[PDB]
């Protein structure tokens, strides 16, 4: 079985534990033990083949910036979470995308761009202003909202077709 | 018999448990036989927390440590003053009832309350140092209160709120502390190779312990550090990640600015046997800081300079860097393992309180009535617990005050910001080592002084 080391990286303040949380999670149980392994640890069907997602979400470690290079090594496929509520973490994300290039020694690494939908404040990241930079960068764009669990499945498993279109390659 | 208590109209306390109101894990609390509260409304948490029956040490600790997300400060108080002032049942013509009701409910119940106040006023007086009002009240109730079997206890909780309001020594002899080039007073000779390794770690490792120590529960209950108020509300926690952060720069920045290969190889051997001594010490803070600047982008890429770091410094390196992998699942074994004094890496315990807080709902709701989901607030309660296990025992070390002084003014980035400083590390990764197919430069060398290591045992005996 494939077994698929996925990372997410985002500004703090943007929902980034809920979108991993709502993946792992059963989709009728509000419960989640980050302590145990089952917590990050996730086998899925994608396309007619089964796989094993690792995910690595350190949120709440967002001050210990020099540890970022560390924690995106260990990955392979990258998704780049912002807040449609949050300008600042959306102008970010550039910085995010040019870090894991660095780290990975790649121009072309597996990325996703996610744009979370939580609670208020309103929306200030226009979808389109989203896909523009997504299109500029080559990449994935996919919009979630973390209470209603809509998008969730689709930024991970489209993260995964990436990573499966770079390897054929 | 049962006891028969006034009725809820009057007094709120009285009603009585149903599903509606209150709800358990279908597990008992460790060591003493007490039911585990999964949720409540409000009333029927601040019921068992001063609850007649048996008192509940492990349920107060965990309230007083968690309350704030569902109760105000000022709420809680008038909660327990109303829980305190219990009247009596109506008719019975006159006293059977009435002295049994009043030794086996009101007195305890009033001593519970005592104990949460004793508690409250002890562990989080922070609640007090930020509302005035909240500390005027509270001592207004505390001298309200009147009977023989409360006296001591009142008169306890007087003298605690006194001590309040108001503004190291070893077991036996510390090691020798220990010294290379750079000789005792001579601050200005001080750097990565001049000083000992051994006392380097040393050093660090008693800065990063206290760090490590400062750190309250109230910066971390409630995601505090995430937010926009985190400097004001979790100054302590941020002093403490910025010192680490500042290391790790400090260790890449050493590497990549000594351009001349050899010197270079010295840096980076000196380092890992600077992580040798913190794994000794258990200052798994310390370990991680070197870990991340090895594993940071401009340092990783030199395997010029790795290809001559010899095998046994190779291995360590190699160990410390396993204990990241699969989430931290060697560090977690061995920090499980051993004794204190230690100095954990905090970054797990604020991933899992986060992630804790995130990931389950603030509200159970049963029969369309909404309770508090205690279960969510234990669970952070176990980990800003596990925090303060390690925070009690110091290290039996000697503080040299100058090596102190140089890691506490260590300033790596100097007036420039993070990208243009890690841009300025990286391009200096790639001067010193270019990207194949170009050839290796030759640089200069840089240090005037002997580069080999006193290595990292100590001196002299005892
Ligand atoms: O050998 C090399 C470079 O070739 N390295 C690069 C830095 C590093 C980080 C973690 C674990 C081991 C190593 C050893």
């Amino acid at each position: 079985m494939t077994e698929y080391k996925l990372v997410v990286v985002g500004a703090c303040g943007v929902g980034k534990s809920a979108l991993t949380i709502q993946l792992i999670q059963n989709h009728f149980v509000d419960e989640y033990d980050p302590t145990i392994e089952d917590s990050y640890r996730k086998q899925v069907v994608i396309d007619g083949e089964t796989c094993l997602l690792d995910i690595l979400d350190t949120a709440g470690q967002e001050e210990y910036s020099a540890m970022r290079d560390q924690y995106m090594r260990t990955g392979e496929g990258f998704l780049c979470v912002f807040a449609i509520n949050n300008t600042k973490s959306f102008e970010d994300i550039h910085h995010y995308r040019e870090q894991i290039k660095r780290v990975k020694d790649s121009e072309d690494v597996p990325m996703v761009l996610v744009g979370n939908k939580s609670d208020l404040p309103s929306r200030t990241v226009e979808s389109r202003q989203a896909q523009d930079l997504a299109r500029s960068y080559g990449i994935p764009f996919i919009e979630t909202s973390a209470k209603t669990r809509q998008g969730v499945d689709d930024a991970f498993y489209t993260l995964v077709r990436e990573i499966r279109k770079h390897k054929e390659k | 018999e049962q006891m028969r208590l006034p009725s809820a109209d009057v007094y709120r306390f009285a009603e009585p448990d149903s599903e509606e109101n209150i709800i358990f894990e279908e597990n008992m609390q460790p060591k003493a036989g007490i039911p585990i509260i999964k949720a409540g409304t409000v009333i029927k948490l601040i019921e068992r927390l001063t609850y007649h029956m048996y008192a509940d040490p492990n349920f107060v600790r965990t309230f007083l440590t968690t309350y704030r997300s569902f109760c105000k400060p000022q709420e809680l108080l008038s909660l327990i003053i109303e829980r305190f002032e219990i009247p009596e049942p109506e008719p019975t013509e006159a006293s059977a009832e009435l002295k049994r009701f009043r030794k086996e409910y009101i007195q305890p119940v009033q001593l519970r309350v005592l104990n949460v106040c004793r508690h409250w006023v002890e562990h989080h007086f922070y609640d007090f140092e930020r509302d005035a009002y909240l500390l005027q009240r509270m001592e207004e109730f505390i001298g309200t209160v009147r009977g023989k079997a409360m006296k001591k206890w009142v008169e306890s909780i007087t003298k605690i709120i006194q001590r309040k309001k108001i503004a190291i020594t070893f077991q036996s002899s510390p090691p020798t502390v220990e010294w290379h080039i750079s000789r005792p007073g001579h601050i200005e000779t001080f750097d990565l190779l001049t000083l000992h390794p051994i006392e380097i770690a040393r050093q660090l490792t008693l800065l990063e312990s206290d760090l490590y120590r400062a750190v309250q529960p109230s910066e971390l209950v409630g995601s505090v550090w995430t937010k926009e108020d985190k400097e004001i509300n979790s100054p302590n926690l941020l002093k403490m990640i910025r010192h680490t952060t500042n290391l790790t720069l400090w260790f890449e920045k050493c590497i990549v600015e000594t351009e001349n290969l050899e010197e270079r190889v010295a840096v980076v051997s000196r380092i890992i046997e600077i992580l040798q001594v913190f794994q000794e010490l258990n200052n798994f803070n310390g370990v991680l800081e070197v870990v991340s600047a090895m594993n940071s982008s401009p340092v990783y890429r030199l395997d010029h300079t790795f290809e001559q770091i010899p095998s046994r410094q190779k291995k360590i390196l190699e160990e410390a860097h396993e204990l990241s992998e699969d989430h931290y699942k060697k560090y977690l074994a061995k920090l499980r393992s051993i004794n204190p004094p230690c100095v954990p890496f905090f970054g797990i315990y604020l991933t899992n309180i986060l992630k804790t807080e995130e990931g389950n709902p603030e509200v159970l709701k049963r029969h369309g009535k909404e309770l508090i989901n205690f279960s969510k607030r234990r669970k952070v309660a176990e980990i800003t617990g596990e925090i303060q296990q390690y925070q009690n025992q110091p290290y039996c070390l000697r503080v040299e005050s100058d090596i102190k002084r140089f890691f506490e003014n260590l300033n790596p980035m100097g007036n420039s910001m993070e990208k243009e400083f890690t841009d300025y590390l990286f391009n200096k990764s790639l001067e010193i080592e270019p990207r194949n197919p170009k050839p290796l430069p030759r640089f200069p060398k840089k240090y005037s002084y002997p580069l080999k290591s006193p290595g990292v045992r100590p001196s002299n005996p005892r």
